[PDB]
DNA sequence: AGCTCTAAAACGACGTCTA
DNA sequence: TAGACGTCGTTTTAGAGCT
RNA sequence: AUUGUACACGGCCGAAU
DNA sequence: ATTCGGCCGTGTACAAT
């Protein structure tokens, strides 16, 4: 599903100008809130501004009110947009060519994001592994743990329960634990 | 009622992604799966000078090509392409200078002078093994050594003028030498020579046509050189599986029964590892089955061998046995699987003595690969009429294999029959692909023959090159 | 793998048509026409390769080995949900997923009797968890 | 005015008729347009198992006929003269060309390779009405022409629709009632001599673990001294026959074999050292012949030779298995050799090895059908037809439905 | 370096960050508004 | 009476209850285990 | 590629009908690949 | 001895050219068989 | 209705092919092929 | 099927059909541009099943 | 220089001589 | 009785012909 | 023992009487 | 002793109808 926002709606939702006084500066992001609130829907959604499917359209920037946003050429926009549309339709466009003699490996990326209150820090993780055959699985999960703080790093118990979850997800497709597990993290 | 099924012939792989259903034809088009480094496979020869020269010319005779022994069936009796661009192995077989060891007439007469056949066999084995050591240590350094037994030795070692088997004894006593061996009789490399049989001295030994003999002998030489000729074509999305064949062989005294196992699994990439091994600890007995403790150790050793190549435990383990799986063995195997966390497991008894059979109108038997479900017990025709060969290559009537899975088997009998049928085409000891038994089951028995004379506790090579 | 193969054959069997159970009442107990002129849905019910997920015998024995029925149901739901998650994110995404429960799993989860001594049958409690209702609730986020 | 004569429409009728025959065989036909030069169509081979077009072609020339007789027709074979210009064109083709003859009167089609010259006469073909019929049964033969048999590595997947094969199993219809009792006798062998003194010998009884079981009531048609009458309570066969206990499997199998022996005692003798059922020979040196259906077939069940000689009784290893809670009987064909027909021969090695070596699937299948016919008939109702001193047999044997095979052996193409 | 070419959100392959690291951050933006303990789909198509 | 013939869970049209009543009870079985305030799909194919 | 048994069934029916028309006395012209 | 004269080839070529023109137009063309 | 119709034309426009935005660097700014044999996805993007 | 037509050779002088067949598959495009098409050459990718 | 039959090729079986 | 040779039917275009 | 099948012979094992 | 199950080992005939 492609959400083609009109220009007046973009002005209110993004640039917030149609603005009221700033209260903390943690203004809601319409795209992230919309994606989260429709996670229970069975079909992925895509947001497309008018200036990408129409070179005539011009949306002014939020702070720099006198300048429009600069976008890539129309051919490049079509390439990126349709590739995302194809991927969200339920198929993998391309995959890394696997070496014939390579260890069965699973990649687990770990990142952190500020809580909506702006102070606490949660952990968000992504896992990449190629299924049996021509395919590539990219999972996105949040560590099912309750250890809340401001530390941009995991705890001993938190990391263990996180890695166990990632291994189980890998074992669901391959029916065997990976030979190698590469964990990429945004902090030391 | 009983539902039938006719599996299509499993596809093989012959390097560079070459796919074909016939080993010998697939080798012709694409060559071996693993290409031999270099262009010459150095072959050492041991025997009398006539036997050495006779076999040396035979290798050259294969280079020029051998005409097909039966023009009516060139798929079953094909010609040998030779050293052209259609070389089945893309390499040439040479007996390099200095890679020849000659058994003197005095040495041959020394063996035949011993009255006791067993004493003569042991005296011959120590003589031949001594000559094997000289060839290995020398500057020749062959890849595979061929023992061309002279006719007088064969008349003495094989025929009279239980008892020891020369080939099994020789293979066991040379398990410590790096270079694999290959026994060749003069009938193989010379149609003129005839060897009388053992019981019936009047009858000679009927052998296949020379073109077929060259195909099977050189394939064994190529495999024993160190490179895998072909491999089952892997599916697109299949479980990482390990096959473990369990067999039993009679003790040297002829009463007790040991356990000999062979394991086959895909290597990382293009390869097929076939490991022959013996149970690390065996309880004395005459039982054709296993004990819960030793059955656990066989699986644990099997998993470790798989984990050494893949660095991950196998997703699926298929166990093939020559005897019915009993509760003690199944619960022993289950214990080892839980330790290593193997998800799925199969326990299949490959019975060959079943009387159930299938017959069709006509003078030819049912097709190879025909399968019938019998209350969860599979009736697989691993041998039968082959459309590729244009006939059924065998005697009176093929006897189907009865696959009896244990209750602790994850896969259905339909899937197991397909795997068992596929496993019959990776027996590198021959190029004919209509083998009755699966390779893990067959390799286990062939390993048992050599291990009969190897004393318990001795560390021996697990490579199947030394037993085939 | 017994149930997956068994159900897959049943779908093909319905394609060939099934005779009516009671010929006397041909309207109350009709016969499934199968593929042809009278195909009720004008479609073929096929199970594409790679769209099947097998519950291993160890996984079934893991569920059956839990004493408390409510704990066994919850453990089974997490097990099936993990398999369901892998099936919907794979290359061959199905239109509808059929959970062909094996006989031992039905006996443990529905009949609530264990092969060994039964715990939750001894302690009935206020009520009992329903495996079907919990499974549907715990897979509402999945798209299939 | 414009006319489409009956010859033209008949010629087009043959081309359509052959296309219909080819399509229902499973191949693909290719009608050539106005510029056809001697080939009325192209046939492309298809794999019936997967539906994949094999890509191997062959030309077709169709010569129709409303009615009439071909050259030298004798209701068995006929001849056809090829036009020399047609023959020359077909030789230059890089694909095989077959000529198909269609007759409208009897809607029959015959085919023959144009290169299959007879007696060296290049432009004459000799058909055979029993093997040259154009129809799906000849699919494998048509495809065999598309490859050169002299080059290695060429083959065709089986192209026949399918076959039907016998299973070598006989379903056993056990009586719903079994006679069980806790006989005082400890073992079966102990009770055998005691039966002889009392008399009334039937021998369809098996007793083990001090428990007695039989299909017949021991109180009549057999002795009672081996059992205690009060404890003899008749019970349904399903309680013990289909019961999971291993011991209940052994006695049932032993009871089944002993019950089978009496039913076939008219023609079958059961050897003991080797568990072999062989045809008893009436007359010391008189060969026998047993007739069985398929059709009337008489096989020499007992055969004797000259010299010191032997008697080759047709033998079988009757064994019983339980499948899906239903009892089946397995027939294993074999041969038994005897000097005078009654006592066993002493060196049956060369005779067995020589005999077993020669036969093929055709002969082995015949023995299975012969035995299947005999056991089925031996348990039929009214076999004795007296209702007294010869009661109806306890065991009923019925043939299993014929096994369906998707692929078929290209036996017709394998002619040498 | 190889992981930077499978982001699937763009057809330009000179991506700075590896996909698992990048995909983790993209999941984080959506999950700020999803209350803890709520089961959500792990398919990355719902976050890219 | 008309609403009793749109119970897609079965093909036997004589049904004792109207579909809105029947469907409201089926979703009750599933939502019994769903925490309050958790957004779930309203599609009835997930509850039948 | 593959040719389904239903695909060859349609051509068998059209050929069967064309066969039926011919000895009826009429003329039949099977149409091209376009439906 | 078999010959396909240039007249028949020319006629078939003309029929094919007319069919090509018709298909360029956008219609459908069906060619009649031997019994035309 | 302006954006829905506007985007729908764009999807059809990509089917006809879009000229590259900078011919100097044809690899960094390539042209979208369209629905020919160079179709990047071998499928049609349509709004039913 | 795999092929779209069959070419049969014929001698232009005598008109005699040589009887040699030649399979032909035709791929038709509408205002397309083949992969890496210069003013003197281009490429084409065959489907694996066609091979 | 127009018509019009007349040649020349092919396929489709089917009497008719021609032995 | 077999067996080309023939007549009959059509398309297909192109020539020698009477005009 | 190039290669395996079929057959023949022989030895032995597991469960209960 | 039996009745049921099974297994492993050494020889010949043959190259496939
Ligand atoms: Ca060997
Ligand atoms: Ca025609
Ligand atoms: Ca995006
Ligand atoms: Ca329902």
């Amino acid at each position: 599903i492609v959400l083609a926002l009109p220009i007046p709606l973009i002005e209110k939702l993004v640039n917030a100008k149609s603005d009221d006084d700033v209260d903390g500066g943690d203004m809601l992001n319409f795209r992230d809130l919309l994606k989260a609130k429709t996670l229970h829907l069975p079909v992925p959604t895509q947001i497309v501004w008018p200036d990408t499917w129409d070179d005539a359209a011009k949306i002014p920037r939020k702070i720099k009110r006198d300048s429009n946003r600069q976008t890539q050429v129309k051919a490049t926009r079509a390439w990126n947009l349709l590739n995302a549309l194809f991927y969200k339709a339920g198929k993998v466009p391309w995959r890394l060519l696997p070496d014939q003699a390579e260890y069965r490996t699973s990649f687990l990326g770990i990142g952190f994001y500020r809580d909506l209150d702006g102070q606490q820090l949660w952990t968000s993780t992504a896992q990449m592994f190629d299924e049996r055959g021509r395919g590539l699985i990219l999972r996105g999960a949040r560590a099912q743990t309750e250890t809340r703080g401001r530390h941009p790093y995991l705890t001993a118990k938190d990391a263990e329960d996180l890695v166990v979850q990632s291994i189980a997800a890998y074992k669901a497709h391959h029916r065997h634990v990976p030979a190698r597990l590469v964990v990429l993290k945004t902090s030391r | 009622t009983f539902k039938a099924h006719v599996f299509d012939e499993p596809m093989l792989e012959f390097g560079d992604g070459g796919q074909h259903c016939d080993p010998r034809q697939g080798l012709r088009e694409h060559g071996p799966l693993q290409p031999r480094s270099g262009d010459v496979i150095r072959v050492g020869v041991i025997g009398t000078d006539d036997t050495v020269a006779g076999f040396t010319e035979f290798l050259a005779e294969t280079g020029r090509g051998i005409e097909s022994g039966n023009k009516q069936l060139i798929n079953l009796n094909p010609d040998f392409p030779g050293l052209g661009n259609q070389n089945p192995f893309r390499c040439k077989f040479e007996v390099p200078d200095g890679a020849t060891v000659t058994i003197s007439r005095r040495q041959v007469n020394d063996i035949t002078g011993i009255g006791r056949h067993d004493e003569a066999v042991r005296h011959a084995v120590e003589l031949i093994s001594s000559q094997l050591s000289a060839l290995v240590e020398g500057s020749a350094k062959p890849d595979v050594i061929v023992l061309a037994l002279p006719i007088p030795l064969i008349e003495k070692l094989v025929n009279a003028k239980d008892m020891l088997n020369f080939r099994d004894l020789l293979k066991a006593k040379t398990l410590h030498l790096p270079v694999p061996t290959q026994i060749v009789w003069p009938d193989t490399w010379d149609d003129a020579a005839k060897i009388p049989r053992k019981i019936k001295r009047d009858s000679n030994r009927q052998t296949q046509v020379k073109a077929t003999r060259a195909w099977n002998l050189l394939n064994a030489l190529f495999y024993k050189a160190g490179k895998v000729p072909w491999r089952l074509l892997p599916d697109q999305a299949e479980y990482r599986t390990s096959f473990l064949g369990i067999g039993f062989y009679r003790d040297l005294d002829g009463q007790q029964l040991w356990t000999s196992t062979a394991q086959m699994f895909d290597e990382r990439g293009r390869g097929l590892i076939l490991r022959g091994a013996r149970a690390q600890t065996e309880t004395r007995g005459r039982h054709p089955y296993l004990t819960a403790k030793d059955a656990e150790d066989l699986v644990v050793q099997s998993i470790a061998a798989y984990k050494a190549h893949h660095r991950h435990v196998p997703a699926r383990l298929v166990v093939l046995k020559t005897s019915r799986f009993r509760s003690e063995e199944a619960e022993g195997i289950d214990a080892a699987l839980g330790k290593s966390g193997i998800e799925m497991s199969d326990l299949v008894w490959v019975q060959e003595s079943s009387p159930i059979a299938i017959f069709r109108d006509g003078n030819y038997p049912v097709l190879r690969g025909t399968f019938v479900d019998l209350d969860g017990k599979g009736l697989l025709y691993t041998r039968g009429s082959v459309p590729f060969y244009g006939t059924f290559p065998g005697l009176r009537v093929p006897r189907p294999l009865l696959l009896v899975p244990h209750e602790n088997s994850d896969s259905t009998i339909l899937t197991l029959a397909k795997d068992v049928l596929a496993l019959t085409k990776v027996n590198w000891n021959t190029t004919q692909f209509d083998q009755k038994l699966p390779a893990p089951i067959k390799a286990a028995r062939e390993v048992g023959r050599i291990l009969k004379h190897v004393e318990f506790g001795t560390a021996v090579s697990s490579d199947f090159r030394r037993y085939t | 793998d017994d149930t997956v193969a068994g159900f897959t054959e049943f779908l093909a069997e319905t394609g060939r048509g099934i005779e009516s159970g009671n010929k006397q009442l041909i309207n109350l107990n009709p016969d499934f026409p199968g593929l042809g002129n009278q195909n009720p849905f004008r479609c073929k019910f096929e199970v594409p390769d790679g769209a099947t997920v097998t519950i291993s015998r160890r996984q079934v024995n893991d569920i059956t080995g839990i004493g408390r029925h409510d704990e066994a149901v919850r453990h089974a739901v997490e097990l099936i949900s993990s398999q369901l998650s892998a099936l919907v994110e794979g290359s061959a995404k199905p239109d509808v997923i059929v959970l062909a429960l094996p006989i031992p799993l039905i006996e443990k989860l529905v009949n609530a009797k264990s092969e060994g001594e039964d715990s939750d049958d001894d302690v009935d409690g206020g009520d009992m968890l329903n495996f079907r209702d919990l499974l549907k609730a715990k897979t509402l986020h999945l798209p299939v | 005015s414009k006319r489409i004569t009956d010859s033209q429409v008949l010629g087009e009728l043959g081309e359509t008729a052959i296309k219909k025959i080819v399509l229902e065989t499973g191949f693909l036909y290719e009608q050539r347009g106005r510029l056809e030069a001697g080939t009325d169509g192209i046939i492309e081979l298809r794999d019936p198992k997967s539906g994949a077009p094999l890509g191997k072609l062959l030309g077709v020339q169709v010569k129709s006929t409303e009615s009439g007789q071909y050259v030298r027709e004798n209701d068995n074979s006929f001849e056809y003269l090829l036009k020399p210009d047609d023959l020359k064109y077909w030789r230059t083709s890089n694909i095989p060309v077959i000529i198909v003859l269609w007759r409208k009167s009897d809607e029959t089609a015959y085919w023959k390779d144009v290169s299959d010259c007879v007696r060296g006469e290049e432009r004459r073909l000799k058909f055979d009405k029993g093997t040259d019929v154009f129809d799906p049964r000849s699919a494998d033969r048509i495809g065999a022409l598309t490859i050169d048999r002299r080059t290695p590595g060429v083959f065709l997947p089986p192209l026949n629709k399918g076959e039907d094969a016998i299973i070598n199993l006989l379903r056993i219809r056990l009586p719903d009632e079994i006679f069980i009792s806790t006989s005082p006798f400890g073992s079966g062998r102990d009770a055998v001599p005691e039966l002889v003194k009392h008399g009334n010998v039937r021998f369809d009884w098996v007793i083990r673990k001090r428990r007695f079981v039989s299909f017949f009531d021991p109180r009549e048609y057999g002795t009672r001294a081996i059992v205690d009458l009060d404890q003899v309570e008749a019970v349904d066969t399903k309680l013990i026959a289909f019961n999971d206990e291993q011991d209940d499997l052994n006695d049932t199998m032993d009871l089944l074999r002993r019950t089978v022996e009496r039913q076939t005692a008219t023609q079958l003798s059961f050897l003991r050292k080797d568990r072999l059922f062989h045809f008893k020979a009436v007359g010391v040196g008189k060969s026998r012949s047993y007739r069985y259906m398929s059709k009337v077939v008489s096989a020499y069940s007992s055969k004797k030779k000259d010299g010191w000689g032997y008697v080759r009784h047709h033998a079988a290893r009757l064994r019983f298995e339980r499948l899906a809670d239903e009892w089946f009987l397995v027939i294993d064909p074999d041969f038994h050799f005897t000097t005078d027909g009654f006592q066993p021969h002493r060196y049956p090695e060369a005779l067995l090895a020589g005999k077993k070596r020669l036969e093929r699937n055709a002969a082995v299948r015949g023995q299975v059908t012969m035995w299947q016919h005999l056991l089925v008939e031996s348990g039929k109702h009214e076999v004795g037809l007296f209702d007294a001193d010869k009661p109806a047999p306890l065991l009923q044997f019925e043939r299993l439905p014929v096994i369906q095979l998707s692929q078929a052996v290209p036996e017709s193409s394998w002619n040498r």
